[PDB]
Order: C-alpha cells, then structure tokens, then sequence
C-alpha cells in the first residue's frame, strides 16, 4: 500500500502482483530468511511490510527528500473533477446535450448517437469512481475549503452530467455484489455507502457555501461600517450579483435550494 | 476437582490448600518434552486431530504450583491437562542442500515440519498421598506433625579444620521458618 | 480455528465453464459440496472466466491472503490443499526447534534471579561435635586415656 | 523539605521506609509532588493506592486553593504515578474525573484552541476508542463487514480533534507515519517545518504526544542557549496549529495510560518506543518513522533502552500479542 | 548437473556488495553457504547445542551443591526420565521444582521397583467345567478391567464393581 | 551494593508483572531534581508559561 | 547484510580502546551482576584461574547464554602470596612472539613474578577464557576486565561488599585405609540367646 | 486424564514399605560376576533395569 | 479409522496424495465408455511405449 497506489491514488496496483513488468522477478527485495525463497509466504502481514516498505518511491509515493504534491486541498481536488469531465465529454456534445436538455427535459434522446450515448455512460461511470477514490480527500478538505471550489463541486457534477443524489442521476445506487464476496480486507480505503456518504458530503458542501457567502456579506458590512461610506467597488457589485445567480442557478438544476 | 485425598485427615487438611492457584505441567508427548501453563500454547508434532477440538493430554511427568511439586516415576496419574487445538500447519521450510564435489549431482531437499499449535485452557490436579515421607531416611512416617522439622539441619562449623574456607557469620548461621504453619 | 472462530473468511476459486483443464471442474462437483458441508463458516468465491487462473486463494479474518498453485492438479490435491488452508491460520511463520516449541515465556513459580539461592549456604546431615566444646566426664576419661595410651607406647 | 528528601533517597535507591510511613499516615498536609514521584518507583500495592487517595485529596486541595503553581506540579507527578500504576482502568479513571488533559495542555505555550476543543471533544473520542487493543485488524475488518453490509436495504459533519486511539481506522489508510521527538528541535525547526509540508499529501501524517509536548514546553523554559528556547517555541506553536487544523495526530494522556503497558514507567523516550511497537503490532502494513536528532540516545532502544537479561522475553517479543509492548526493545 | 539457481537466485538480496550486484558470485556464495549450514546442521549442531544445555544445568545444580554427573546418575536410577531440555527449562523458569528434583536426588527415597511380569491368575489351572457359567480366570480378568476402566478418571458409573460387572443382567430382558 | 540488592529483591517481591526497561533509566531522568541550577531560569515540578 | 566498518578503532588512534565495564552494549547486561571476594593464599594458580574465570564469564548461572556476555565480578586478594607445586616457577616457560625478527620472548615464572605478581593471574586467566572463547575479540577481551586483581591484601572495593566466595578443589579425594579394629559390644539377650 | 502404566495390566510391586520398616533398595554395582572392579551403574544400566 | 462419528479425522493430506496430477484417459477407460474420446490427445500409444531416450 506503501509503493503501489496511496490514499487519494487513481491507480489500481495489486501491490503483490507484478502485472507492470516487462520482466520474471528474479530478486525479492524483501528478504528475512534463506527460507523466503521456495515458500515467500506473502500475503502475511509481517513479511508484506517489510517487501512493499523495501520497494522503492515511485512516482506518486513522493519519496523524503523529495517534494510531496498538495493533494488534501479542495482547491485541487475540484479542478481534478473537472478535468476529468471535460476529458470524458468534449464540448460539442455538452452544447449539444445542454440543448438537448433545455428544449426537451430528457425526452429527445434519438437524435444523440449510440456512440455518443456509450461516451456519455463512460464519462457518468469514469466521474463515480472518481468521486469514490477522492471522497476521503474530500471529506478531510472540507474544512479549509474556499467558495470558488465549493461551487466548481457542483459545476464539475454539472458538466460530467452526473445529478448528485439528495434525501441522468448515477449516484443513487451501490455496485451489485453479496456483501460475503465484497472486498472487505482493512487498510484499502474503499467506501461502501457512496450513495449515502456523498449525499451527505453535498449537504455539508451546500451549508459551507451559505456559511462562506454569509461571510462575505458580513465582512463586506464591517468594511463599509469601518469606511463610514456606501462606496462599494464596480468589480466586488458585480462579482458578488454573479457569484450569486450562479450559485442560485447551479444549485437549482441539481435540486437542493439554500 | 482439584482437592486431594489421603486416608490421614490431618494431613488432607494441611495440603488442601497448597492445591490452589496456576500450575504448570512438565508433560511428555510426541516423543517431545513440553512446559505447559494455564494460557501458554505451544506446538507440537503433528497429530490427527481436527482443528478447533478440545483434547486431554496422557504423559505428565512433573505437576508443580507456587507452593508444591509433584513428581512422576516414571509417570503421574489423576492429571487433568486440557488443551484445544487451535491449528495445524508446516512450520519453517529447511533447505538441505546435498552435493558431491566429485561428480555432477546436487539434491534439494525440502522439509517443512508439520506440526500442531495447540492452546493449554485447564489444568487440574488431584493426588491420593499415602503419607508424610522421611528424606533423609527412607522410613515412612506413620504420623504427620506440620509444625516440628521432620528433618532437622544443623550448620557446618566444626574448627578441627583450620582451612576450611569462611563464609560470612550470618550466612553460615541462619535458621528457617515453619512453611506448614 | 481460534476459540472455536474459523480464522479463513474467504476462499476465491477461479475456473473456466467450457475451454478446459477439467480438474478443477471436477473439484467443483465431487468435494465441494462436502467441504462446504464441513465448513459452512468459509465463503467460497467462485469466478467463472475464459483464461482462468489456476490457483485458490484464502483470504483470513486479518487480511492476510495464502495462494496456492494447482495447475493440471488432481481434484484430490485441490481438496487438500483447500483444507490445509482452513487449517492454517497465516498469522506467523516460526521454524520448529527447541528454543520455538513455547510460542510465549512465561513462570507460574518465579523466574530465576541471582539472588534466589544466593545466601544459601551448605549444611551437614547431623550435628558434629565441636571444637570448643564443654568436656563431659566420660569425653574427658576416653581422650585422656588415649593420649595416655599413646604417650606409653611412645615411651 | 521531607518529601524531596524521601525523593533524594528513592533516587539513591534505597527508600526510608521511616519516611515514608510517615508521608503516609501524617494527614493535615497536601502531599507535594516529589512525594508522588517517588512513590512511582515501588511496587507496593497498597503503597500505591493509599498514594493514590492521597493524591486525590491533594488535586482537590489544591482545587479548592487555586494555587496554579502547585497544581500543575501534582498534575506532572500524578500523571508519573498514573503511568506507574498497575490498574489501567482506575487509573483512566483518575485521569478522566480529574481532567488531567485539559489542565495539563492549558499550560503549554499556544495549545489553549486545541485544550478546549478537546476538553469538549473528550465525550466522543472516548466512544470513539475500541475496547481491547488486540486484534486491531480483526476488529475493523468486523466494522468493514458491518458497513458493507446495508442497514435499510437488508447531521452535519465536523471533523473532531485527531486522535490515535479513536483513528486507528485512519492510520491504515496513511501510508507514511512521522512521530515527532522533541529532542528534534535543536537549533532549526526546519526538519518540523519539512515534516508539515507532506501533511497534506494525504498519505503522511505526524503523530504527537502530550510527553513529546511537556518536554518541548520544559526545554523552552530551561536551556543552556536561546536557540533551542527560539526553537521549541515555533515548534509549539507550529503543533498546536497543525493539531488545532486537524493534520498531525495527537496522543492525550488518557489515550496514552490506555495504550501503554500496565506498571511500566514511560517518558518521552519510551513512549515514541512502545507507540512505534503498538503500530507494527497491530498496524503492520504503514511505514513508522521517528523524527529524532543526530545525538538522541533514544535512537537506538536495543542498547541504551534495554533492560537486563530477562527471561521472560525472546527475540520474538513483538509479533506476539501477549507480550507488553515494552518487550519488543530487547 | 542441477545448479539450484532459479531458487537460489531469490536469496541474493541478502548480500552484499558485488555477490548481490553479480548473479554467478552470489549464487556462489549461496550455494556454499546453504552446503555449509546443513553440514553443520547434521553433522555438529547438536553437538554444541546439548554441550551448551547440559552446562546451563550444571550450574543450576552446582548453585544447589550437586553436580551434572551426579544429578544424572541419579535422575536415571530413580527412573525420572527428564530430558535435559526440560531440565534446563525448570532451572531456568521453576527454581523450586528443581531444587526439589535435586532434594529428592539427594534424599534416600526408595526407587521404585522394576515393572513386575505378567503374572498367570491361580483359576486358570482350575478344571472348567469340573463336571452356563464363565470362566473363572475370564472373570477375574473382567473384574480387574471395570477396576481399572473405574479408576482412571471420575465417571458416572459409579466407583462400585458388581453393579457395573452385572449389566448384561440388566440388558436381559425376563422371559 | 547491599541497599541496592535489597531494594531489587524487594522490587521482585511486591512486582507481580515484568520489567524489561533499564533501572537507571529513571535516575538519569530524574537527575534534574538531585542537580541545581542557581540561573534564571531553573526547572521545577509544573513549569509552564502560566508559572512564568 | 551485515556490515562491520573498516574505519576501527585502534591502539595509535586518539580515540582509543574502550572499557566493557563502561560501555552500554546490547549483549552487555549489568543488573545481575554480584561481587565476590577470593582470597589466595595458598591455592594453585591454575586451580584459582579456573575458579574465578568460571565466576567471571557467568558459566555458574543457570540462563547463561553464549551471545549475552554477563557475569560477576571477581576480586582476587594476596596474589603475592599464591602458591605453585615445587620447581614449576622455574620450569614453566612463557613466550611470546613480537614484530621483530627473532623476537621470540622467552621468561619464567619467576621473571614475570618478580617483574608483576599479577601478571601471572592474568596471563592465566585469559588462558581459560580463551579455552573457550577465542573467535570473537568481544567474547575474549570483555570478561578479563571483570577481574579486579590486586598484589597485598589492601583493596579499594570495599563499598561493593564482595562475599568470601567459597569453592571446593577437585582434588580432594580418600584413598582407601586400613578398617580400624575395636572392642565388640556385646548384648544380655544376645549372650542369653 | 493420565496413565500411570509399567506393565500390561497396570499393576507393580508394592512401592511404600509398612509405616516404620525397613526399605528395600535395588542393587547400585553392575551385574558383573567378579567382585572387582566395584563400579556403580550408568544410567543406561538404571534405564534397562527399570524396563 | 475413526473410533466415533463425532471425531472424524482430518483431512490434512501427504505429499504422496497432495502432489497428484489430474488423470488421463486410458486405454481401458476409452475402451470401457467411447463418448470420452473427443480430441486426438486422447489417441494414446501402446502403453509399451515408454517416450524418447
Ligand atoms: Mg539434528
């Protein structure tokens, strides 16, 4: 877990699968006894450590004297999402599908290609697993978050089509699986009630943004108490009526309304 | 379960409560010598037992407790040592490597040991004495006094010997306590 | 088997249901129901495949995985090595000496220190007479009569 | 004057049983806190119990008083005498009704935002920790099986001061552990400042002890130079800013009387030890390091932190769970 | 010739300089080292292991007053029967036990008796029949069985012999 | 040697657990309160920024 | 792997050779340890050897372990007044080799009594510790410092109380002798019967 | 529970003499058929004889 | 042999039954019922025949 695939990783590595070699492995790192040879006895516990602890930092493991990247910050975590979504949906089909949707209400699909619609399930499905892998990220993140991220969580939802569940839409319903088979083993991050844990992520998201426009407002108002002046700047009216419809705007196409 | 039986009441009476609290047993099994305790688990050779099976062990040489020792000879009888198998497995692969240096032929042979984890859950011991023994004398005693030394012991200090090498005055002059009373 | 709670969770078994290797498909009919009648405890994982992997896994109550390799493996063999994995519970790994017979160290009586038998010293079985000793008359009549004795020979 | 000399005497190692018996049955005095201190050493059970009432009474002498002197100095023998006792439970107890934790951070440099919040915190993080500290892993796989399996098929979130013991779950997920020593602050905070900068990576974290802090905050107040006072306090506060943000782990002393092994002495050297034990006894699969100087002799426990030929410990001492952790330095 | 170097080639991370960086030294030197550790494991461990045993002994019954030899002889003649690994283990971790295996060595305790042979009962030399009963010498063997079958362990059978002997009379259902 | 000897044999009587750490340890810790500094700034039991 | 550096300590360095009696080693204990006192007046050097070295490499403890080097410290007192069976202070050679050429160093017993008395405990002392510890330069060098020898009978280590160490010789042995002949008690019954 | 067997039917000699009699000792010097050399057995002399 | 029904024993198994191959049809199998020869690797030789040297 050291090695292959950290925390907020992206990647997929079986840590004692060597499915990314271009060679037999010849030498185990990770030597205790001369009797680790014919019977490594992997998969235990105390000798894992000490094989992926003997692996090397890759490039995601961000080794000591090297520089490790900002990945707990939402403000990075919010544009990753939408990287993500405009990887999947190219623009000429989100105009498209943005008419679409306001001519039609999701009822003029036969005019969008099966390919089109295959992309559109690829990107719904891409944006999920996303969202589970950073969702612990997340959660820690949403402390120190700022409003521009707060709402660009819901723009980047928005563009990837993904309508985020509330108590198409795609986060309403769990993988299929029987929980006696489900991958259960400790020390892999790997949520299980992502319906139920990103709904309540969105209503903790939605009371931080009123909480961070509330704040704005006051500081705004000891500002112009401490000026003794109605003397508000062009760009900070303007900004603020945007930021304003646009948060009205955004969070009424997804449902929740402050 | 664990009291002891003699037909001399005095001395039931006496040992009865010499026969409470943990105890180990020195047992014999799998042509191997064990210490067994109240929660120690050890592994020994591999039986044909099923796993998760609650066992009694035959062979006990030495039963003993923080205040009494008992001893076989050979062997013991009315040991109770309940153990429970908790696994059965191979043990440390050993690699023995034959090769001639004369001619062209190297043998690798493997052994992993199987073996039995077993965990001891109880241990209880219930003699039937037959009297209070003389050591120093091979008679046995037909009555039991468990105040007075049923040996007595007297210290080595005689001066005939002129280079006899001399402890501290304390150290060759210490009488002991009554541990009966 | 730990204080009567299977230690193995899970068993994942792949296999293929029409390319081939028919040993493990022969496992699945003759000895699986009997095992899982044995242990219905285990959770057995099946995954039907086209390239399927010929091994078994055993995944135990701590996350610890034990795979064993059963290409072109009579379904006896599977069997057993399927029961060897129950049997295990891959928690450790000690070789089998004298000095690793005891998993743990542990007195009941006390652990010896140097100052157990330290003042200890050595006795005799009897009294011994003494040096300095108060002669009684019959002592005194035996050794004057030898030295007397003696001192007459010598004369 | 009696006490500290009592003290002198338990140092020598030769304890005046004169004195104290007489520290023990003379009442109509608040027993100070080298009494408490040097009572820690024996292994007298009643010793230790009648010691204990009396610093009950003492605590809440010096309670009534309000003298903050006195006070914080009964709060660091106690919690000495604390971890010299035997009886974990009882002695959680004491620690918890006489809130220890609380008094004890209000006195260090720049922890007063994250005092509070863990003097309101303290009623979930204590349902928070687990019961038995063995099988740690059996126990969340348990709590993984349980999550997974859905309730209802079949409020505001606030993320609570970090703590070891209530996010044991945490700690599997962190790939990197630093454990900070304090003897690390020696001219530069640089090293502390470089530890912090992996923090919001996600995948290190930095685990802090009320020891760890107690020695910085004494080793601010008393030093040969100005540098290492400099030093420690940006290090504090740096601490307590991480802490009060909600990155580095921090280790309270009640946590810390439930983590260490019954009747064994613990200081800033052997708590980094038998925390470093605990987590490659039950948390294999996370890397441990220790940020310690060039010069600690804490470094290397095998040499300097060994006790003496004791049979009743092998080379196989750690990857037993029925061994106390302080077993594992042989 | 079956160099074990797919094996052994495993094992070359716990080397060092050139042996690990090279292939044919390490293997080498594994090679040899593997040789040269089951010689010795065969041919001269065990050697130094009981010499080491038996001197942990010895000084645990010289501390006593007693010597190896003589606790030796002596466990043998009163049919002890412990094995010096066991010997050590109570010198090291029951001093009393130990101190009481060496009282008892030294004590003049009367050994037990050689294992006497088995005897021949007196009936069966009797004439069966004389002229549906059993044999004597089958009966008293019966007799003697429930004995022992009664003696080892508490059971609910009870500690009587003639009620647990008459169960088929029990079994017999009155015609 | 005798007062250390008996206090070790008093420790290993009223124990009743296991000592694996060094018995000096807690001297060497505790040498601060057997040694004195007359400077300004001198360590005592409790020493915290609200003291000073 | 292991690894032992090359960059050694050595006797021309400024750093100098250590003491075991003040190093802090992890196959060092030091809570186990008790003082005894050996006087030697009259015993034979090497018999006295044996018996301390046995004391002093802690063979006469029942977890004695070859790797953990414990023992108990030793002072041997009037080794001027030690004592050898006759012409052997005269026979019994010493040599040593040096760098030199045909430096081939050849004194008696008496040359290294007359030179230092305690040389000769010494010497023979780690003769028997070098019987059977002579691979590790540890296991041979650490127990010999645990020997406090001294010449007269004066001695500084009279805080550590050492103990009149008693140990009996291998030697002592009865020969059979003549059955003593004496007066027969008889017994009335016996003359009756 | 425990087994204490030394022939096939369990049973052995009386090992406790009568309360204040005399004890019976097995002999000490090997089963030679010369006096001399007296020589006291070994332990596998003590293991043979006790069966 | 098992002494009762409630202590069956185990199954842990020996190298000589552990290390076992699948089976192949035979001569007498394939002679015995005909509907198991469906590819040409069951048309074994004589069983004579050993391999090559
Ligand atoms: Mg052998």
């Amino acid at each position: 877990v050291y090695g292959g695939s950290g925390r907020g990783d992206l990647l997929y590595e079986n840590p004692d699968a060597r499915r990314h070699s271009g060679r037999a492995l010849g030498v185990l790192n990770g030597v205790r006894h001369s009797s680790q040879a014919t019977m490594p006895e992997s998969g235990q516990l105390y000798y894992r450590k000490l094989i992926l602890h003997s692996r090397p930092p890759n490039g995601s493991c961000a080794g000591l004297q090297r520089h490790c990247h900002d990945t707990c910050n939402w403000s990075y975590l919010i544009p990753s999402l939408h990287r993500c979504a405009e990887s999947a949906i190219s623009a000429k089909l989100w105009e498209k599908m943005c008419q679409l949707g306001l001519e039609d209400r999701s009822k003029a699909w036969v005019n969008l290609t099966q390919y089109e619609r295959q992309r559109v399930r690829d990107g719904q499905n891409l944006y999920r697993y996303e969202v589970h892998q950073r969702l612990p990220l997340l959660e820690e993140s949403i402390g120190w978050a700022q409003l521009d991220d707060l709402l660009g969580w819901f723009r980047s939802a928005r563009r990837a089509w993904v309508r985020l569940p509330t108590s198409s839409s795609a986060m309403s319903c769990r993988l299929e699986g029987h929980a006696d088979s489900r991958d259960t083993t400790p020390g892999r991050n790997q949520v299980f009630d992502t319906p139920e844990r990103v709904e309540q992520l969105t209503e903790a998201t939605v009371h931080r943004i009123r909480e961070e426009l509330q704040r704005l407002n006051r500081s705004e108002r000891s500002d112009c108490e401490g000026s003794a002046a109605m003397r508000a700047s062009a760009r900070r009216l303007a900004r603020d009526e945007e930021l304003s419809r646009c948060v009205e705007e955004e969070l009424g196409w997804h449902g929740v309304a402050l | 379960a664990n009291g002891l039986r003699c037909p001399d009441a005095l001395i039931t009476r006496t040992l009865n409560p010499l026969l409470n609290g943990p105890k180990f047993a020195v047992i014999y099994c799998g042509n191997h010598q064990y210490k067994v305790a109240v929660g120690d688990v050890i592994a020994v050779q591999r039986l044909r037992v099923e796993i998760g099976s609650h066992i009694a062990l035959k062979k006990v040489l030495m039963v003993g407790g923080p205040r009494f020792t008992a001893i076989g000879r050979p062997l013991l009888e009315g040991v109770r040592v309940t153990a429970q198998v908790e696994e059965q497995k191979r043990m440390r692969n050993v690699v023995s490597l034959f090769a001639t240096p004369g001619r062209r032929h190297v043998r690798w042979v493997d052994a992993p040991h199987a073996a039995t984890i077993i965990r001891i859950c109880e241990i209880f011991y219930s003699p039937n004495v037959v009297g209070e023994l003389d050591k120093y004398k091979g008679e046995l005693l037909e009555t039991f006094t468990p105040g007075q030394h049923t040996n007595p012991v007297y210290p080595v200090d005689d001066g005939y010997d002129v280079f006899r090498k001399k402890d501290k005055e304390a150290m060759e002059n210490a009488t002991t306590f009554l541990d009966l009373l | 088997s730990r204080n009567g709670e299977l230690c193995l969770k899970k068993v994942i078994i792949s296999y293929c249901p029409s390319n081939g290797a028919p040993n493990t498909r022969q496992f699945l009919a003759t000895h699986l129901p009997h095992f899982h009648a044995k242990y219905p405890s285990v959770s057995i994982d099946l995954r039907p495949r086209l390239w399927p992997e010929m091994a078994i896994t055993g995944v135990y109550r701590d996350g610890s995985e034990r795979s064993y390799n059963t290409k072109n493996l009579s379904p006896m063999g599977i069997f057993l090595r399927l029961n060897n994995l129950v049997s295990t519970a891959n928690d450790y790994d000690q070789p089998f000496c004298a000095s690793h017979l005891h998993f743990q160290r542990r007195s009941v009586q006390g652990t010896w220190n140097p100052w157990l038998w330290n003042y200890e010293t050595e006795r005799r079985r009897t009294e011994a007479p003494q040096w300095r000793r108060k002669l009684s008359e019959k002592e005194w009549d035996y050794y004057v009569g030898q030295y007397s004795a003696q001192m007459k020979q010598e004369e | 004057i009696v006490e500290r000399m009592y003290l002198v005497t338990v140092l020598c190692d030769a304890g005046n049983n004169e004195i104290l018996q007489l520290l023990l049955s003379d009442t109509a005095s608040p027993r100070g806190p080298d009494f408490f201190a040097a009572v820690s050493r024996t292994k007298d059970t009643p010793t230790k119990k009648r010691a204990l009432c009396l610093l009950q009474e003492a605590i809440d002498n010096a309670s009534a008083k309000a003298d903050k002197v006195t006070l914080l100095g009964l709060l660091e023998s106690g919690s000495e005498f604390l971890l010299s006792l035997v009886d974990k439970g009882v002695a959680h107890t004491f620690a918890t009704q006489n809130l220890f934790d609380y008094r004890i951070l209000n006195s260090f440099l720049h922890c007063s935002l994250v005092a509070d919040r863990l003097r309101v915190e303290q009623s979930v993080i204590t349902s928070l920790i687990p019961s038995s500290l063995r099988d740690v892993q059996v126990q969340m796989l348990m709590s993984n099986e349980r999550n997974a399996l859905n309730p209802l098929t079949s409020p505001k979130l606030k993320r609570p001061l970090m703590t070891m013991l209530s996010q044991l779950e945490y700690l599997n997920s962190i790939d990197s552990v630093f454990i900070l020593h304090s003897s690390l602050m020696a001219t530069s905070t640089d090293q502390l400042v470089s530890a912090v900068r992996r923090l919001p990576s996600g995948k290190d974290s930095l685990i802090v002890t009320m020891s760890c802090l107690r020695a910085l905050s004494v080793k601010s107040l008393t030093s040969p130079s100005m540098k290492e006072r400099i030093a420690c306090a940006r290090a504090l506060e740096i601490v307590s800013y991480e802490l009060e943000k909600g990155r580095a782990v921090l280790l309270p002393f009640s946590e810390e009387i439930l983590l260490h092994d019954a009747g064994a002495y613990c200081d800033e050297d052997l708590m980094l030890w038998t925390v470093a034990a605990f987590l490659a006894r039950e948390l294999p699969l996370v890397k441990v390091h220790t940020l310690m100087h060039s010069n600690c002799t804490a470094r290397t426990p095998y040499r300097f932190l060994k006790g003496g030929h004791n049979l009743l410990v092998s080379s196989r001492s750690l990857y037993d769970k029925g061994a106390p952790l302080l077993s594992s330095l042989h | 010739h079956y160099r074990a170097k797919l094996e052994l080639d495993r094992i070359r991370s716990m080397l060092r300089g050139r042996a690990r960086l090279e292939r044919k030294v390490g293997l080498k030197r594994l090679f040899f080292l593997m040789r040269t550790q089951t010689r010795y494991r065969v041919e001269q461990q065990a050697h130094w292991e009981r010499a080491i045993v038996r001197k942990n002994v010895d000084s645990a019954a010289r501390e006593h007053g007693t010597g190896w030899q003589h606790l030796r002889n002596e466990l043998g003649r009163q049919n002890v029967m412990l094995l010096p690994r066991s010997q050590q283990l109570l010198a090291q971790y029951e001093p009393l036990a130990f101190r009481a295996v060496v009282e008892l060595c030294a004590s003049r305790i009367p050994p037990p008796p050689p294992p006497v042979v088995a005897s021949v009962p007196e009936e069966s030399y009797t004439l069966w029949p004389p002229a549906s009963l059993s044999h004597p010498a089958a009966r008293v063997e019966l007799r003697c069985g429930v004995e022992r079958v009664l003696r080892r362990g508490p059971s609910g059978l009870g500690n009587n012999v003639n009620e647990l002997i008459d169960a088929w009379k029990e079994f017999d259902v009155s015609p | 040697m005798d007062t250390y000897v008996n206090s070790r044999i008093q420790s290993i009587i009223a124990e009743n657990t296991v000592e694996n750490v060094a018995l000096s340890h807690w001297r060497r810790r505790h040498m601060w309160n057997l040694v004195r500094t007359h400077g300004k700034l001198q360590r005592h039991w409790g020493v915290s920024d609200a003291t000073k | 792997a292991p690894f032992k550096s090359v960059l050694r300590r050595h006797k021309h360095h400024p750093e100098g050779l250590p003491l075991y009696n003040d190093m802090s080693k992890q196959w060092l204990c030091r809570e186990g340890e008790r003082w005894w006192l050996l006087d030697a007046r009259g015993e034979q050097l090497p018999r006295v050897a044996a018996v301390a070295a046995q004391y002093i490499t802690g063979q006469h403890r029942p977890d004695f372990t070859p790797g953990m080097i414990t023992g108990d410290h030793v002072v041997i007192v009037n080794i001027k007044d030690v004592v050898m069976v006759g012409d052997q202070w005269i026979r019994v050679p010493i040599t040593w080799q040096t760098a030199y050429p045909g430096g081939k160093y050849r004194i008696r017993l008496t040359d290294m009594y007359e030179r230092d008395p305690c040389m000769l405990m010494w010497w023979f002392l780690k003769d028997e510790v070098n019987r059977h510890f002579v691979r590790k330069l540890k296991t041979r060098i650490a127990p010999l410092e645990k020997a406090w020898l001294y010449e007269d009978s004066i001695h500084p280590h009279a805080d550590k109380n050492p103990r009149p160490l008693c140990w009996t010789d291998p030697e002592v042995k009865g020969w059979k002798y003549r059955d003593p002949q004496f007066i027969r008690r008889w017994k009335p019954n016996e003359f009756m019967h | 529970y425990s087994e204490a067997r030394s022939n096939y039917d369990g049973t052995s000699l009386p090992a406790w003499p009568a309360p204040g009699k005399k004890p019976t000792y097995p002999a000490a010097l090997s089963e030679l058929r010369l006096p001399q050399p007296r020589m006291r057995k070994t332990r596998t002399e003590w293991m043979y004889y006790h069966g | 042999k098992e002494f009762d029904e409630d202590h069956p024993l185990p199954v842990v198994g020996s190298r000589l039954n552990g290390r076992t191959t699948q089976h192949k049809w035979n001569h007498w199998d394939q002679y015995l019922n005909p509907q198991i020869t469906q590819s040409i690797k069951d048309l074994t030789p004589t069983p004579e025949y050993v391999g090559m040297r």
